[PDB]
């Protein structure tokens, strides 16, 4: 928790770690045995509970519609335990990851904009974490609250249901005083753990991306100057001064694209699983939505769920369009500079990084697409093309 | 200085539009060939208004009054800009003479199976035409009860009851003759251009590969001599196919559009048809669309694919031991070459057999849902 | 109204200006008070009547084909309120762009053809202001017309509804004189009104886009004989002279990029929101065309939805389209010259800009899409295979 | 079985003669006459079964869901007769495509990084012969175990229908000893030889691409110390040295393309027919995929049907986009490396390349699309897209 990348998202690993999510790397060994023990009870209570979720839908089959909400339920709740999994088997890649830049380059003239940039960067990292811990706040709280102020009775004549926050089998009563509280708070802890880890990971994700596009900006606002300090006609001295000025831009720029490249490679395979299963459940949730009919629970619950879904894919799709757009202005902001004053060399260099800013540097979800806002379009065009198909047919 | 006709390439075409007075002579014949064709086609489109309470008639007759329509249009627009025409072919028989004269066996023996692969196929479009439209016309003799081979409708005339209907089938009969001759030479015409655009984009390819051959290295001047006639040559393709491309692009776009609107009402007919041999007339008519648009298509996307290769061809060159600056000019080939010459559809959709495959799928799809949904 | 690109768009802001669209800043402050309250009143007007029909489409969803009817009418008219309202809260970021000319680029040698360029881009600004403002007035006159020659009866037994050319709930009588004459008056000030708010919005936009192509043009008729400038072996005063041209030319390109990207930060969430409005519009009318009988009436409400909504979308798409071709051309433009023969400068300046001018300038809905014919095209394929689908269904 | 590139894919080209697939050029003519008996021998019989079975679904279309059953096994058994006709007629392009890398390029430098490459594609090609040959014969096992634990019977009423792996009309009992055992042993047989003809046609077309990649990987690798070797002033034969390098890099470049085009022509052509089989197949798939009720039998073929029709496609997916990802990979690693410290003429190298390398290469099926993992990202979502529709309708 020293260098580079770790000091920066150090309290995103802290919270990391505190929800139950391995990470055993950034402690004194004192800590690594205790520490370890809470995360696999966490991950067995998960288990537990979803397999008593699992069970119930077992039974609750004969329907259509509760399965439907079973299965809707089930899927949301299996994001988090296969991003819980994910990590410790890929762990060695997130560590070298995050080890990426504890040793960056240096010039004398581009220290202050190296500096500006990393404290934005180190900003716009706490911001977001901030903002979307107080996202999965806000969602815990009104899951609670719509679980209490709704009416919990089945459809068979009426049968009272127990008022729980998350359908479940229990082998206690779940009715009386001490099982109904035993299993709200069970499902309370359930739910905000589970959000935790799922929204950490997401966040630790965007937030490599976030410290890859603020690297960007530097590089851009660096640029500028650069061909400044060529334009002069030049004396060996200042030949040297622009071949090691160069040297910094291009050796930065490298780093750049390998943090870029080892980000891609975890997160990619990691949001194949998530869109995977995502696409799953707003099929479902647009078949739910079908039949809404103005009720305030029902319609709440439905577009609850749908907001949820669709901003995970949207946070993952603005970070990755804004390191496509910040790799191609770093195209733009090649060319704007003068150029048409600098030595030979330098406008060869400047040549060769526009060639290399032809394509945008981007995460992909193991090369089956690519993390954008033309993916997030898409997918919302498909559920809503759907949703229309299904209303037409009914 | 050579002459339309006496290019192998667009000689067939040329003689045709030059027998019905479209594009070289302005004789009498240009009249006679359109005022007919264009009044059969407007009755024809009045009786595709007045008979439309049957589905299967409509469309049987609406195939051919589209098909009819094109036909009015593309002449119409051919005659608008004769000179246009005739200026491109005009240049593409001073470049076929000037490549003509090229001592190299490969760009010989290129230039020789183009021009034969040209002809063959302008000479096979037109005898298709021909013995299809001769089917068609022949085609109501065998159905009997007073057919005729396309539709008409004259307010307040009984068609089908006096020796009408027979005068009437003999004149339907008649400027069949006109009316392909009209249609068919513009997709002839295409492809013969097409073939050429390739003919010139590959001597250019050669010519890039083998351009230091007898040259001697010391003296620049005839390197950068070479380069700079390398690089004429390619803006002389670059504006070959930005002509083709908008004389093509609007005639396209309005075919495309109609052949569309033809297609979905096709596969929409082709499963409710009880009749056993309607449903091969249906089918014949998808193949003639598909088959159309087909040609139109592939010689698109070869002049695209051939005018990317370039590129590679530029890249394949002897450039490691030339001097910088003339590595300088193979860059900017490279460069500019790397974008494909497309010919657009009215300047809209570039023509690709990726557009081909997607409105194959999207006639897949259709048919697929209608089957499922008819049960 | 004196310098730059607000002179030469001055009377398109007057125009908008007069329908009541804000803009307080291009005239004497005395006129500043006045103007003031008047735009306040026309946007009270309008929510009034908006309000009034949101009023009546309650009480008229009793039945299916009257809530579409309504729908659709209260789609269309929703997008001057939208467009009214968002030009006030981004008005900083438009009065922006609008000063982005003011001090331009300018070389001795080049002056002939940018005074060329921009007087032709003045008249056809000119041209497409005068055909829009054409085409509403048709739009407009047509409505009360169309509304007139059919019969005002609403299906129950037969019932007279009000004679009124946008059906709404008005505590009047609506049927004897004065009710009558008042409500006709004010629909008409309404259609006029909100037709003009839009349409001067989008005609600003697409003006923009008309500037920024005859500047492209402009950038290329120079490139021409930029080169044969430079080709000449050339003394220190030669290497100058060239040096300038070279400087003027990237200046005035960049220049052009930066009012490309004003114009798109501009009106580019407009464009997300004119488009989500629209393809609810578009999904509507689809089903009202479903039900088409041949009946004049019917059949040209129909038409004329269409036509309208498709006509704006066709409008944005067009410009869009334009300023794609004409920076691809630029990169034509570029290589088509006799640039084998210029100084290794000139060289050096054709091979980056060619390389810089391999992506087309384009404008984005917010990076949800592009504005090109494209977008139009697929647009229509859309609703096209919606209505196939519906009409296959029933 | 001597030279390069079939002195590697020896073992393929004796597994593709051993089933019977022609390949009458790579022995000793003793074995010339023989093995052509041979093969046409196996043709008969495959074509025989295949009459055989093409007969029995004509009585069985009285029916629906039998018709389709039998169409899919026509498809799946057509896909390996076309693979077997389509190699004799196509042969002299897959002769001239073997014998492309018979006389390499050389340079002292690099051999060592050449022959590390070369020995790490034999070693990839091996392993997939072996992946695919054991996935080939798990199938053939999985087919003739789930056509024993099945029931073999007949909806009428119940009707005893003979227990044989591919329904199929044969003049025989088909059901006493002599016919059932003879009839299986057949089937077994041609189930064996289909898969194997049809599989070892695509593993050696994966194996070109394999090759090509391991090349690109070598001139990537070996481009990283070239630049070095130029930036030193350079003495007289320091630059020879240089040329001679970048000859190298530039020939081997041209080597990969050359390959690259020809595996592109024959394979191209064969894989258009694949996909157009396919397709159907995958459709009809989809129509019983509707069907399946929890039953272990149908839901297992028509499971491994899909899974088998898919793996197919993957596989030449895979190789296809690790192709357009190394060439890409390409112009990455040509950025990367200290060409600003390098002379004119290797910058100038490093520029051209760059350049080249913009537009990855690819296989194409004859132009119509190209492999990639996007082409079968888009045939499993229409695939799924169309199921889903068929469920909605039913």
């Amino acid at each position: 928790k020293h260098q580079g990348l770790v000091a920066d998202l150090l309290p995103n690993i802290r919270v990391m770690q505190g929800v139950g999510h391995f990470m055993f790397n950034y402690y004194s060994e004192g800590k690594k045995f205790p520490h370890r023990i809470y995360c696999i009870v966490t991950l067995l209570l998960l288990l537990l509970q979803y397999g008593m979720m699992a069970v119930n839908l077992m039974m609750e089959s004969d329907d259509v519609d509760d399965l439907t909400a079973n299965t809707i339920t089930m899927l949301f709740f299996l994001h988090p335990i296969v991003k819980m999994i994910y990590f410790p088997v890929r762990s060695k890649i997130f560590y070298k990851t995050l080890a990426i830049w504890n040793n960056p380059n240096s010039h004398p003239l581009f220290a202050e904009s190296n500096a500006r940039f990393h404290a934005l960067a180190i900003t716009k990292m706490r911001r977001l974490l901030f903002c979307v811990a107080g996202a999965t706040i806000f969602s815990v709280i009104s899951w609670t609250g719509i679980t209490f102020i709704e009416d919990s009775v089945k459809r068979i004549t009426i049968i009272p249901i127990p008022r729980l926050m998350i359908r479940t089998f229990y082998p206690f009563n779940a009715m009386s005083g001490a099982g109904h509280v035993f299993a709200l708070i069970y499902q309370f802890y359930y739910l905000v753990i589970s959000m935790a880890v799922s929204n950490s990971l997401d966040v630790l994700f965007c937030s490599w991306l976030l410290f890859a596009c603020e690297q960007l900006q530097h590089l851009k606002a660096i640029m500028k100057p650069l061909m400044e300090l060529s334009a002069t006609g030049l004396t060996k001295k200042q030949e040297m001064l622009v071949r090691s000025a160069i040297k910094y831009w291009v050796e930065r720029h490298k780093h750049v694209v390998r943090l870029v490249t080892a980000v891609g490679d975890a997160y990619g395979v990691a949001l194949l699983l998530h869109m995977l299963t995502t696409t799953i459940t707003l099929t479902l949730l647009a078949y739910q939505a079908t039949k809404v009919n103005g009720v305030n629970v029902y319609a709440a619950t439905v577009i609850g769920y749908l907001l949820y879904t669709l901003g995970q894919v949207f946070l993952f799709c603005i970070f990755g369009n804004r390191l496509i757009e910040e790799s191609s202005s770093v195209m733009e902001a090649a060319y704007s500079c003068h150029w048409y004053d600098g030595s030979e060399e330098a406008k060869t260099f400047v040549q060769i990084v526009c060639q290399q800013c032809q394509k945008a540097m981007s995460i992909s979800g193991a090369k089956f697409f690519t993390v954008s806002l033309d993916l997030f379009a898409s997918v919302l065009g498909a559920v809503v093309t759907y949703f229309m198909v299904l209303v037409q047919l009914k | 200085m050579a002459s339309i006709l006496d290019c192998p390439i667009v000689s067939v075409n040329a003689r045709v539009w030059r027998f019905w007075s479209f594009v070289l002579k302005h004789d009498a014949m240009r009249y006679i060939s359109i005022i007919p064709v264009t009044v059969m086609t407007f009755f024809m489109f009045t009786d595709l208004c007045r008979s439309w309470g049957n589905i299967q008639e409509l469309i049987i007759k609406a195939y051919f009054a589209v098909l009819y329509f094109n036909a009015v249009l593309r002449t119409l627009i051919l005659v608008k800009d004769r000179k246009l025409y005739e200026n491109f072919m005009q240049g593409i028989s001073n470049v076929y003479f000037e490549i003509s004269h090229i001592d190299d066996h490969k760009i010989q023996s290129l230039l020789k199976s183009y021009t034969v692969r040209a002809r063959m196929l302008s000479i096979s479009n037109l005898a298709l035409g021909a013995i299809i439209s001769t089917c068609f016309v022949v085609y109501p003799i065998f159905t009997g009860e007073r057919g005729l081979p396309y539709g008409m409708f004259i307010p307040g005339l009984d068609s089908f009851r006096s020796p009408h209907y027979e005068i009437i089938y003999i004149v339907q009969v008649v400027l069949t003759f006109p009316g392909c001759c009209m249609y068919i030479p513009f997709t002839s015409f295409f492809a013969s251009t097409t073939l050429f655009g390739l003919v010139q984009i590959k001597t250019l390819q050669r010519q890039l590969q083998t351009f230091k051959d007898n040259i001697n290295s010391q003296d620049k001047e005839k390197v950068k001599a070479k380069v700079v006639k390398l690089i004429e040559d390619h803006k002389r393709i670059i504006t070959y196919v930005s002509e083709l491309n908008s004389l093509v692009t609007y005639i396209c776009f309005v075919e495309f559009l109609s052949f569309g609107m033809m297609l979905c009402a096709l596969l929409f007919l082709l499963n409710v048809i009880e009749n056993h041999a309607q449903i091969v007339i249906v089918a014949a008519y998808i193949f003639m669309i598909i088959s159309q648009i087909f040609a139109f298509y592939w010689h698109a996307n070869e002049v695209r694919e051939e005018s990317m290769n370039l590129a590679e061809a530029a890249y394949s060159g002897p450039w490691v031991e030339l001097d910088n600056s003339i590595k300088k000019k193979l860059l900017l080939i490279i460069l500019r070459a790397q974008q494909p010459l497309e010919i657009t559809v009215g300047n809209v959709y570039p023509m690709t057999l990726e557009m081909f495959q997607s409105l194959l799928n999207a006639s897949y799809s259709y048919f697929t849902l209608l089957r499922r949904v008819y049960n």
